[PDB]
RNA sequence: UUUCAAGUCGAUGGAAGUUUGAGGCAAUAACAGGUCUGUGAUGCCCUUAGACGUUCUGGGCCGCACGCGCGCUACACUGACGGAGCCAGCGAGUAUAAGCCUUGGCCGAGAGGUCUGGGAAAUCUUGUGAAACUCCGUCGUGCUGGGGAUAGAGCAUUGUAAUUGUUGCUCUUCAACGAGGAAUUCCUAGUAAGCGCAAGUCAUCAGCUUGCGUUGAUUACGUCCCUGCCCUUUGUACACACCG
């Protein structure tokens, strides 16, 4: 349980939160001289709900679109399981949840 | 593979199950007009005769037409599969059975009384001459 | 006896089986993501849920 | 070697063109362009070769890798592939002067040689089957 | 020579000729009876080499990819399916014939089961194809 | 009305072999059209024609075949 | 056609389902029967039957061995008319529900193998003018 | 060209020169427009134990002399089949469940079955090898191999349950329809038209919608002649405003 290859999947709906935690985590990563891999940019997930706008059933056919994009970013760190958790409370976001792998 | 000609062999008709058949049809769809034989039907028939496709009704001899009625007789002995067949599991004798011109509409017929005769649902809706699987007839069949 | 038979038709795999979270309706059920709420349920909550309209 | 790496594209179709030094080998998914089965089409992709003469693919060879879009889309995006390979090809390793030649012959026959299509497919919108079309109103 | 260098549409009628001349294939009895996909409406029209002609499809098929099943087999020649009324739709082909296909052409050669699923093309099956495309180009 | 020819009679065969080649085009149609054959017929005619020599094929295509004259 | 060929004979004719004859159609158990039946039937034994079905062939049973001097066998009423009729309950007399009223049927044995809710229609027939 | 103004039309360059294409949001008031059949949103009236509450069983919402609207197949050869070629994009996906997407192997003519494995997912289904489409053949103007209603018999799937056939498959049966009067709808560029595919509904069922991509045009780029709306002037005995 020393050095460990390990990968951190950062999933959320806003990107401002998630860049700066990214970079942050990132930012990290470099004073500290870990080598790293990210932030990888996964395709973007856009969750569509179409609904008619009528709670009733009159009118002309209109429908709202509803959206509800998921960015996923994962960021590889070589580094022991210690020091890789404590970077993660380092870069606490309310918006942002983390689950890490190895 | 070329052109070729004949004289006095052709036979413009043909009578085949006393069913009138027009010679200068090509074999597999010629059977067609002869009820109770599809397009699916007539093109094993004549594959499992050894006649080849390629012939017009009236250009068979009588050896092979002899041989294509023997098998549409007799389709299970010749590796005709039960599931292509017409009447397959027959209701009075449970053997499988290929009706066929002169034999079709009578056992339809007997299928149709014998669904009046136990007078279920399906039979009286026949016997109306309306949709008897549950079609809607509000607004669709209204000619005569 | 009567424990048996009240409430005794399978209610599973139907329209009847499921409701909304909100109003408990069967009818214009949005099933997609696991939302389990009626259609008019989910528009007046879209946007606490986090679904916007943008396009 | 002398590698450059380019793309055409059309509706969805994207082809990458890869351009090498070498004897003239010109691929269209591992198969020469002689076989390409949009045959009434075989001209399009011939339009690139015959307008500035083939002696000029003598120390190049090409492999294209066509993936996406639709059997005529595809066609689009492999010409523009092999036209653009071309280009960046001598504005690397030959003269810019060869360059702007070569540029030139092929505007002046078709923009889409170069330039990829700009056009893609409008959103379908509600009320109708299609972009524009509407279902059929009654009084 | 490979057979990404010949067309596909007559390297096929000259794999069809030496399978049905070489005789080894083993054809099921019921290839004079079945129809080839449940979309279809009659049976094929070469009931004589239909089968020939569908194996030498297959392999030409699976030579150009890696661990191709059977059931994408039934999905590449189904087509759309003649509903009367209601609008067509495609409908993939039986998986009899292309299961029997690839397990006739596995004791006669050319494929082996591959790991992680499909049918690789075997160490004698590039061997004896790349020769069929030769003896196809001479003329 | 059209109740067109599909056997091939030895009257009407010497008199193809002495009409075809007296046409500027012959196509399936023109076969069909001008010799009251069936389009069948014709088709067979056409790919044996060219074989003998008397026929030049000018364009192959399944749908239309486009043969002139070879003199 | 070859010929045409009309024998026939008088084999001293009794009702026959399916190559079965009514003398060894009746003495079956429903587990042998359902297998000389249609595709509809032999799904639906096989998917297990509740313990309705098997409750009404009981009662029917009973009402034939009320009267022994073979007169009509008395009626058991029932809801459930997603019954198949089986040779076992031939002769037997049923009221199906049809939504209102108790339709009365007579087991025909041409009847077997048909649901036994299919001879009681459920809507009053449309009548214009 | 123009009041040399706002602008407009042409080229060149340009990825893009129609607000770059398309949408989302969208003013001041208002309608006896539609919904108390979305709400444990509601006022009032009715009912409240033989319930108009709730539940079980079965049927109905599909019922058929008829008129109308939104649509799907088609009336053929610019086509049907039979083989062969073989290209997308938008998306969705589960655990002690109550069962998700399902490849691969093995059975089955098919529909489908079975055994394993992958995937809580840019990882696997999936390059969703889709259909139109293209090539080679059969057909040959014929109610024909167009068209596939109606019906008989049989084989599977889902579900407690398929009868009034849920749906799929096999054989047979093969009807009107031979391009449609008066009228009338939608539409200007990747647009119309075809052509399929996914998601919603969904245990099962899509000829329906919401989107997506494949092939891909003709013709204006103009006007107030019809139709609707807006503005100005005008008349008014209307203002609950001509439903006066
Ligand atoms: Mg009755
Ligand atoms: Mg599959
Ligand atoms: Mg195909
Ligand atoms: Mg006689
Ligand atoms: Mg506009
Ligand atoms: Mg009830
Ligand atoms: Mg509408
Ligand atoms: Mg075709
Ligand atoms: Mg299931
Ligand atoms: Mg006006
Ligand atoms: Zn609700």
């Amino acid at each position: 349980q020393q050095i460990h290859k390990i990968r951190i999947t950062l999933t959320s709906t806003k990107v401002k939160q998630l860049e700066n935690v990214s970079a942050n985590i990132i930012r990290n990563a470099a004073q500290y001289n870990i080598v790293k891999k990210g932030p990888v940019r996964m395709p973007t997930k856009v969750l569509k709900i179409t609904t008619r706008k009528t709670p009733n059933g009159e009118g002309s056919k209109t429908w709202d679109a509803y959206e509800m994009r998921i960015h996923k970013r994962v960021i590889d760190l070589q580094a022991p399981a210690s020091t890789v958790k404590r970077i993660t409370q380092i870069t606490i976001e309310p918006g942002v949840d983390v689950e890490v792998t190895i | 593979p070329l052109v070729v000609q004949e004289q006095g062999s052709f036979q413009h008709i043909l009578r085949l199950l006393n069913t009138n058949i027009d010679g200068r049809i090509k074999i597999m769809y010629a059977l067609t007009k002869i009820r109770g034989v599809g397009r699916r039907y007539a093109n094993l028939v004549c594959k499992k005769a050894d006649v080849e496709l390629t012939k017009r009704a009236g250009e068979l001899t009588q050896e092979e037409l002899e041989r294509i009625v023997t098998i549409m007789q007799n389709p299970t002995n010749y590796k005709i599969p039960a599931w292509f067949l017409n009447r397959q599991k027959d209701q009075v004798d449970g053997k499988d059975y290929h009706v066929l011109a002169n034999n079709l509409e009578s056992k339809l017929r007997d299928d149709l009384e014998r669904l009046k005769k136990i007078r279920s649902h399906r039979g009286i809706r026949h016997f109306w001459g309306l949709k008897v699987r549950g079609q809607h007839t509000k607004t669709t069949s209204r000619g005569r | 006896a009567h424990e048996n038979v009240w409430f005794s038709h399978p209610r599973n795999f139907g329209k009847g089986s499921r409701q909304c979270r909100h109003c408990s309706s069967h009818s214009g059920l949005i099933r997609k993501y696991g939302l389990d709420l009626c259609r008019q349920c989910f528009r007046e909550k879209a946007a606490d849920i986090g679904f916007n309209k943008y396009r | 070697t002398q590698s450059v790496q380019t793309f055409g594209k059309k509706k969805t179709a994207t082809a990458v063109a890869h351009v090498k030094a070498g004897k003239g080998l010109i691929k269209i998914n591992g198969s020469p362009i002689t076989l390409v089965q949009p045959e009434i089409l075989r001209f399009k992709v011939y339009e690139p070769l015959t307008l500035v003469g083939l002696d000029k693919f003598q120390g190049i060879d090409i492999r294209v890798k066509v993936t996406g879009g639709g059997h005529v889309s595809q066609v689009y995006a492999i010409r523009q592939a092999i036209a653009k390979g071309l280009v960046a090809y001598h504005q690397k390793y030959v003269d810019e002067a060869s360059k702007n030649e070569l540029k030139k012959i092929f505007a002046s026959y078709d923009k889409t040689l170069l330039v990829a299509d700009s056009r893609r497919m409008e959103p379908k919108k509600f009320g109708g089957r299609g972009a524009r079309a509407r279902f059929q109103k009654s009084y | 020579v490979s057979v990404r260098d010949v067309p596909a549409q007559d390297f096929i009628n000259a794999y069809a000729q030496f399978l049905q001349r070489q005789g080894k294939l083993e054809v099921p009895g019921y290839v004079d009876i079945v129809k080839t996909s449940a979309g279809n409406d009659l049976p094929p029209q070469e009931a004589e080499t239909w089968f020939y002609k569908r194996a030498a499809s297959i392999a030409r098929h699976i030579y150009l990819r890696k661990q191709v099943g059977v059931g994408a087999l039934n999905k590449l020649y189904g087509g759309a399916k003649n509903r009367g009324f209601r609008p067509h739709k495609h409908v993939d082909a039986s998986g009899s014939i292309n299961r029997k296909c690839v397990q006739a052409l596995q004791k006669i050669g050319v494929l082996e089961i591959s790991p992680k699923g499909g049918r690789r093309i075997s160490e004698n099956g590039q061997r004896d194809l790349d020769r069929i495309a030769a003896q196809t180009l001479e003329e | 009305k059209a109740q067109h020819i599909v056997i091939l009679d030895q009257e009407k065969y010497d008199r193809i072999l002495k009409d075809v080649p007296t046409y500027k085009y012959v196509s399936v149609s023109v076969l069909v059209d001008r010799l009251k054959i069936g389009g069948s017929l014709a088709r067979v005619a056409l790919r044996q024609l060219e074989e003998d020599g008397i026929i030049t094929p000018v364009l192959k295509h399944s749908k239309q075949a486009i043969y002139t004259r070879a003199q | 056609m070859v010929d045409a060929t009309a024998p026939k004979k008088r084999t001293f004719k009794q009702f026959s389902f399916k190559g079965v004859d009514l003398k060894d159609l009746v003495e079956m158990p429903t587990e042998e029967f359902t297998k000389l039946c249609g595709a509809r039937v032999r799904r639906r034994f096989s998917r297990g039957l509740d313990s309705k079905p098997m409750g009404l062939i009981k009662k029917l049973r009973a009402a034939r061995a009320a009267t022994e001097p073979n007169e009509r066998p008395a009626v058991v009423k029932t809801h459930l008319r997603n019954m198949i009729v089986v040779p076992e309950m031939i002769g037997s007399v049923v009221g199906v529900y049809n939504g209102k009223v108790f339709n009365t049927v007579e087991i025909k044995p041409e009847m077997v193998g048909h649901y036994l809710g299919e001879f009681s229609i459920t809507y009053t027939p449309v009548r214009h003018g």
